[PDB]
């Protein structure tokens, strides 16, 4: 069968994926225990599903996940917690002492001394899989385990497993809020490294989720367990047709294919319109229309950047449910009538479509409701451009006077490094305004 | 395994490691007796990071007391929490200081020295993997100034990958409680700012103006001083002890407070502190918190962010918060204040959230400031110093004890630019054009 | 006031490189160094006070050792005379050509004998019977932010490597204690002194090359020019000194390509903060040139600190960079040319 290994490194991706597994072992059946309780119907079946969960003789279902943190706070509450009997007691901490938000212990100092230990791992799931496709990452660009671990394993898996995708869903950092005076270091050093080896990452922020969060939902004080439900939801449409039945079906290939023209453009962002309340489930008919609209409103986007500045290259549209390819038709020429959603002149072909059977689950104690029909959009667009010539402007500013430097250079690192990423952001700022213009001969 | 040391030199050192050590085992559930009675299980998680392990599932503090004289030690014995401490390790002589800096740097303390690394290396030995040090000392008088400094010198040596903590007590601009402050302030200074990752200054009047103004006590003994000492004391170190969403920990605060190594000196606070009667006539909310922690009246260094810029701050909360509220309150801050911040960083706060508060609270909150405000409480001891110096006023009984006149200027000249670094960041000039 | 002169020089290929036939990355156009990627996608231009361009003699403004001593090393012996201090910085990785352009070989000589021997040979000329010109010589390392004496003779033992500290003299400024200072009368002497200290200087075998550089050097020569006061009563009375410093600096060694654990970690991070620091005091020295008040970090860093006096006030300083035009050195040559550009203005 197909096969997907998943990879949270760092306390944002293990708090990703406790949601992430959670919802898994909800949509296919699975008690937190491992046990399914409906293994009683197979005589035979597939529904002990191959894609996530590796099956045992003994009637045990085993996820297909690797954690790391550099600190054992995080992954020790899912050794001690629901979900402590499921996951192999290989959960890898090695946090005698964390990055401490440096990249240069997270590249070196402390990320090594793990990655063999890790990649001994994945070797011994890739082993147990037979046709496995993709690499999903889950990570934060402004820690340092995040930031500099991934760059690592990134580089490790690039020669190891070469031609295989490695999808990266990244907690982007946002303009004004932050956690950190050093994101701005990091977010660049990891570009710099991983550009040359993901072929796509998608990236979130968490203001927009707040802001979703307060004007959908209506929550007015948000936490990271709201956000990460939402994050699953996207992760879940992504790797949807890999495990139920649909009409349009969609590999991972797919995306590294229909939204990256050039090898260095591959940073789109990620929407999920049906962020509406079980109240205002009701008022609203939730057609294929409204929704479609929704995703490509610039408030509901999961990145905090306005489409209206940049140019779309390429957009998927995953659904779920009860939709009928009319509708998605009908969807995109009403969308392609409008005059503010401006794409380039080189791509007239625009919208990836896919669509899937299986309707989203609801977890108990969540803020969605029950759907009929639901939507993920991931886009890439110019305007990201922007966000990233506000991280380079930070970067120079803090730089000019050789701030938090000398802790990157007392933990292995260069004087140079940081021009040399720099240099390469500036040519990625470059390389996203050249595809802008106009074809002209 | 992110295990600590606590030293504790002098007077000032053991009187606040004495309230330190009853709320720490308070919120891990330790009795005087060593032995665990509480309720939860988180407790017992990361014990190890201040307590170690004995036969009978007792805990000893890894405690280490450095003063050179009885009556703080019979303190210690003869108190509440005594019977947890290791007697191998209640350090001490005879004859202290006598308020100098020099006796407990040259001549006392180089008798005792290899007394307490001995201690040092016994419990830095068992540790699995440590994270730093830990120091409580008043410059101001000898021991804690000059036995302290030795001491610091004297680890990072024998660990220059660690962090080393020192949590001081500062003299005080009105009132003087030693003659002799100001010289052995400035030979503090001058062994911290090169031996330190990050130094949290405290004064005694600003926490009787907090003990006055705010907790409305009127005859505040120093049990209560080190009680608020305490609470940023374990402020700090909840991370590492208790889980939270956003984790940190002391390398990661002292990544994002400290630009330059040399301006590691941080204005402590913590709230959210009130009188008994109006409790009842306010609400436990993170807004109140943030108003009460950047308020100039709730410091304990004595020294007025208004007069200066934040270059980079810090807020550790505990309970069950929203990050939400906290991103957006640390950005009003930025906005509303932006002349109290630097314009080179643009994010000048840390966040850390931590979800098991202190024992009474729904919720709590430390404040961590690097501030060009503290150049002031250092522009006054080079006043009194070289005017003093002027005159070779109290300088024979340093001489006599092995110390030349130019220890003093060497020191001097680093505190006046160490003021002068701070100085460089105060005045908000723009560019060519941007 | 004081500016700095940043300098670059380009060596020509090595017989083994043009034999092996390794391309060419760095080009120029008189003015401005540029380096272009054998990719051919980006290209990056340095522009530098003065340019030195050693590639092939054949070329205009070809850039041999008498034009490396007239154009940066002699107006600070120049300026040693005036009665100011000089600083001269020699930068550069393993196998660019750092010690044929500082020391050279037994032909060709660099800027330590150059300058040595005009030196003497101009006091040779202006000393009259009523000045008198004597020089004190001294040699020392930087191990770990720990001074080191070389021109001491180490019997063989653990390691005779005393720690020895720095201290501040109110009028003097930094100093270093133990400093075991020597006469010298002509530029054989100072061979003699030189050779026994690099000897004793520290290296280790890692991976780039056999030998590396893993300290700094600093070698100081002060002057004291006595001349006589007949108002009434003889001298003793007048000494305008100068201290005229030639610092050989160690490489930044990046970790990512050398797995380095241990010993020679702990050496490539305090190379990496000394010239961290070293750029930052640089910057601000230029900063202060250009009229901004600014405060120079001296403090953070050993190298700094004691050559304070060296590179501040009425001192003039100067610094070379040498590169390889080698594609497999392209990321040396880059960080070292991006090191030298911040501090051109
Ligand atoms: C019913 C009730 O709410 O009583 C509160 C109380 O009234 C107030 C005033 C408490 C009270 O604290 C003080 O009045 C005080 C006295 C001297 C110096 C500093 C404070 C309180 O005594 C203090 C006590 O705080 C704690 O218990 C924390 O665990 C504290 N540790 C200790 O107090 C402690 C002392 C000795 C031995 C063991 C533990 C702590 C704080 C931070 C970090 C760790 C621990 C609390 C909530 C209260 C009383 C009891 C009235 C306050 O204390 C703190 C640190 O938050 C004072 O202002 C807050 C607001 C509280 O409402
Ligand atoms: N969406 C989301 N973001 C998170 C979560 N936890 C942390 N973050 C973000 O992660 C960023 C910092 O990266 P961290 O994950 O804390 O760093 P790390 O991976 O733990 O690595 P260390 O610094 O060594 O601890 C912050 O900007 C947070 O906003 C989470 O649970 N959900
Ligand atoms: N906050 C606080 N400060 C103290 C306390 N006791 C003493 N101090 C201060 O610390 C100094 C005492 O010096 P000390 O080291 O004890 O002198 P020594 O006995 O010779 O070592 C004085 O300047 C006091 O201001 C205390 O309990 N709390
Ligand atoms: N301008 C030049 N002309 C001719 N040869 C040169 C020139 N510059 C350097 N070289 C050659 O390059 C070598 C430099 O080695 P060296 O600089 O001593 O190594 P390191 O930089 O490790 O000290 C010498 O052998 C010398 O022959
Ligand atoms: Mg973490």
């Amino acid at each position: 069968m197909r096969e997907c290994i998943s990879i949270h490194v760092g306390q944002a991706g293990v708090q990703i994926g406790n949601a992430c597994w959670e919802l898994y072992c909800l949509e296919h059946g699975i008690q937190p225990d491992g046990q399914m309780p409906s293994d009683k119907t197979i005589g035979g079946g597939d529904d002990s599903f191959n894609t996530f969960f590796s099956e045992t003789g003994a009637g045990k279902h085993v996820p297909r996940a690797v954690f790391v943190d550099l600190e054992p706070t995080v992954i020790d509450e899912v050794r001690t917690g629901t979900y402590r009997q499921l996951f192999h007691p290989e959960q890898l901490i090695t946090g005698k002492e964390d990055a401490a938000n440096n990249y240069a212990r997270g590249h070196y100092t402390i990320g090594k001394e793990i990655i063999d230990l890790v990649l001994d791992r994945i070797r011994k799931l890739a082993d147990q899989c037979t046709g496995l496709q993709g690499f999903l990452v889950f990570h934060s660009f402004g820690g340092g385990t995040g930031s500099g671990f991934t760059s690592l394993l990134m580089e490790r898996l690039s020669v190891d497993y070469g031609k295989k995708s490695k999808l990266e869903f990244s907690i982007y950092p946002a303009p004004q809020v932050s956690t950190a005076v050093v994101e701005p270091y990091n977010s660049i050093l990891t570009t710099h490294t991983t550009l040359e080896h993901s072929d796509c990452a998608f990236m979130v922020d968490n203001e927009a989720i707040y802001d979703i969060c307060r004007r959908n939902l209506d929550i007015e004080r948000p936490t990271y367990t709201n956000l990460n439900r939402l994050i699953s939801q996207i992760v879940s449409s992504i790797t949807a047709s890999l495990r139920f039945d649909g009409a349009l079906n969609v590999d991972l290939t797919e995306f590294q294919t229909n939204l990256v023209p050039y090898p260095r453009i591959h940073f789109p962002l990620a929407t999920y319109a049906p962020v509406i309340s079980a109240e205002k489930a009701y008022h609203e008919q939730l057609s294929v229309a409204e929704i479609t609209n929704a995703c490509f409103e610039p408030a509901n986007q999961m990145v905090k950047c306005d489409p209206r500045h940049g140019k779309y290259m390429a957009c998927c549209l995953l659904y779920r449910g009860d939709v009928v390819p009319k509708d998605v038709n009908a969807a995109i020429a009403t969308i392609k009538t409008k005059r503010s959603i401006q794409f380039v002149d080189w791509c007239p072909t625009g919208f990836k479509v896919g669509i899937n059977y299986q309707p989203p689950t609801v977890v108990p104690g969540g803020d969605l409701a029950k759907v009929q029909r639901a939507v993920c959009m991931l886009s890439n667009t110019t305007a990201i451009a922007e966000a990233w010539a506000r991280l380079d402007h930070k970067f120079d500013l803090m730089y000019a006077k050789r701030a938090f430097v000398h802790w990157y250079v007392g933990e292995g690192m260069e004087e140079g490094e940081f021009s040399e990423a720099r240099e390469d952001m500036a040519a990625l700022e470059k390389d996203y305004e050249e595809v802008g213009v106009d074809s002209v001969e | 395994m992110r295990e600590i040391v606590h030293i504790q030199a002098g007077q000032c050192g053991n009187q606040i490691g004495a309230k330190f050590w009853e709320v720490i085992s308070d919120e891990h559930g330790i009795d005087p007796t060593g032995s665990y009675h509480g309720d939860s299980d988180l407790q017992l998680e990361r014990i190890n990071v201040y307590y170690n392990e004995a036969t009978g599932n007792k805990y000893v503090p890894r405690a280490i007391l450095v003063d050179l004289e009885p009556g703080t030690m019979d303190s210690v014995r003869s108190g509440p929490f005594g019977q947890i401490f290791r007697p191998d390790n209640f350090v001490f002589g005879q004859s202290g200081a006598g308020n100098n800096w020099a006796k407990g740097h040259y001549t006392e303390g180089a008798e005792l020295v290899d007394s307490v690394l001995d201690v040092v290396r016994k419990e830095s030995e068992s540790c699995d993997c440590l994270q730093g040090f830990q120091l409580t000392h008043s410059l101001g008088g000898g021991t804690g100034s000059g036995m302290g400094t030795l001491l610091i010198s004297k680890i990072r040596e024998e660990y220059p990958d660690r962090i080393m903590n020192t949590f001081s007590v500062m003299p005080s601009p009105k009132v003087s409680d030693t003659v002799v402050e100001p010289y052995n302030a400035t030979l503090s200074v001058h062994q911290l700012v090169e031996n330190t990752d990050e130094t949290y200054c405290i004064d005694n009047e600003a926490l009787y103006d907090i003990c006055f103004r705010t907790l409305k006590l009127t005859t505040p003994t120093y049990g209560d001083l080190n009680h608020l000492v305490s609470a940023t004391m374990s402020g700090v170190t909840t991370c590492l002890r208790f889980p939270g969403q956003l984790n940190a920990d002391l390398r990661k605060l002292a990544v994002n407070m400290v630009p330059f190594p040399r301006l590691h000196f941080f204005m402590p606070g913590f709230a959210p502190l009130t009188s008994r009667g109006s409790q009842q006539y306010r609400a436990l909310t993170v807004p109140e918190l943030t108003q009460q922690m950047f308020d100039s009246k709730n410091m304990m260094a004595a020294c007025d962010p208004r007069h200066g810029r934040y270059l980079t701050v810090a807020a550790i909360f505990r309970g069950r918060m929203s990050m939400k509220e906290v991103d957006e309150q640390m950005l009003n801050v930025q906005n509303k204040n932006s002349s109290y911040f630097v314009e080179w960083i643009p994010n000048n706060v840390k966040t850390a959230v931590c979800d098991i508060p202190p024992r009474g609270l729904k919720m709590s909150a430390t404040f961590i400031g690097n501030s060009t405000a503290i150049q002031e409480l250092f522009k006054r001891i080079s006043e009194q110093f070289t005017a003093m110096f002027r005159r070779k006023a109290f300088l024979h009984w340093y001489t006599g004890e092995g110390m030349d006149e130019m220890e003093f200027t060497e020191a001097e000249s680093n505190m006046n630019d160490l003021v002068s670094e701070y100085q460089q960041y105060q005045d908000a000039t723009a560019d060519e054009q941007g | 006031n004081s500016q700095v002169t940043v300098a670059v020089r380009v060596r020509p290929f090595s017989k083994r490189e043009k034999t092996e036939k390794a391309s060419q990355v760095v080009f120029t156009n008189g003015e401005e160094i540029t380096v272009e990627h054998p990719d051919m996608k980006q290209v990056y231009s340095f522009i530098y006070d003065v340019s030195f361009w050693s590639f092939d003699e054949c070329h205009p403004g070809y850039a041999s050792q008498t034009t490396v001593y007239e154009t940066l090393a002699a107006p600070l012996l120049d300026r040693a005379f005036e009665g100011y201090n000089t600083c001269l910085f020699a930068y550069g990785q393993t196998g660019s050509g750092k010690s044929y352009t500082m020391m050279g070989l037994n032909e060709e000589p660099g800027i330590i004998p150059r300058f040595c021997e005009d030196l003497f040979a101009q006091i040779a000329k202006k000393q009259t019977s009523e000045v008198s010109y004597h020089l004190e010589m001294s040699f020392f390392e930087v191990y770990n932010e720990k001074i080191h004496d070389l021109l001491v003779c180490k019997g063989e033992n653990g390691q005779r490597k005393q720690p020895l500290r720095a201290r501040e003299h109110p009028v003097s400024g930094p100093y270093v204690e133990g400093l075991s200072m020597n006469v010298v009368s002509s530029y054989s002497d100072i061979q003699s002194w030189l050779e026994l200290g690099n000897k004793q200087r520290a290296t280790a075998a890692t991976g780039m090359n056999d030998k590396s550089s893993r300290s700094h050097s600093v070698f100081t020569l002060v002057m004291t020019q006595t001349k006589t006061e007949v108002v009434e009563g003889e001298e003793h009375d007048h000494r305008i000194t100068s201290r005229i410093n030639l610092v050989d600096l160690a490489g930044s060694e990046r970790c990512s390509t050398a797995h380095s654990s241990g010993q020679r970690l702990k050496e490539g991070v305090s190379i990496n903060k000394s010239l961290l620091t070293l750029g930052k005091v640089i910057s601000a020295l230029s900063e202060q040139a250009n009229g901004k008040r600014v405060f120079i970090p001296y403090r953070e860093s050993t190298l700094t600190w004691l050559l304070k006096e060296s590179l501040g006030g009425n001192s003039k300083t100067a610094m070379i960079a040498t590169v390889s035009p080698a594609a497999s050195n392209i990321e040396e040559t880059l960080s070292t040319l991006r090191y030298a550009t911040q501090a051109r203005l």
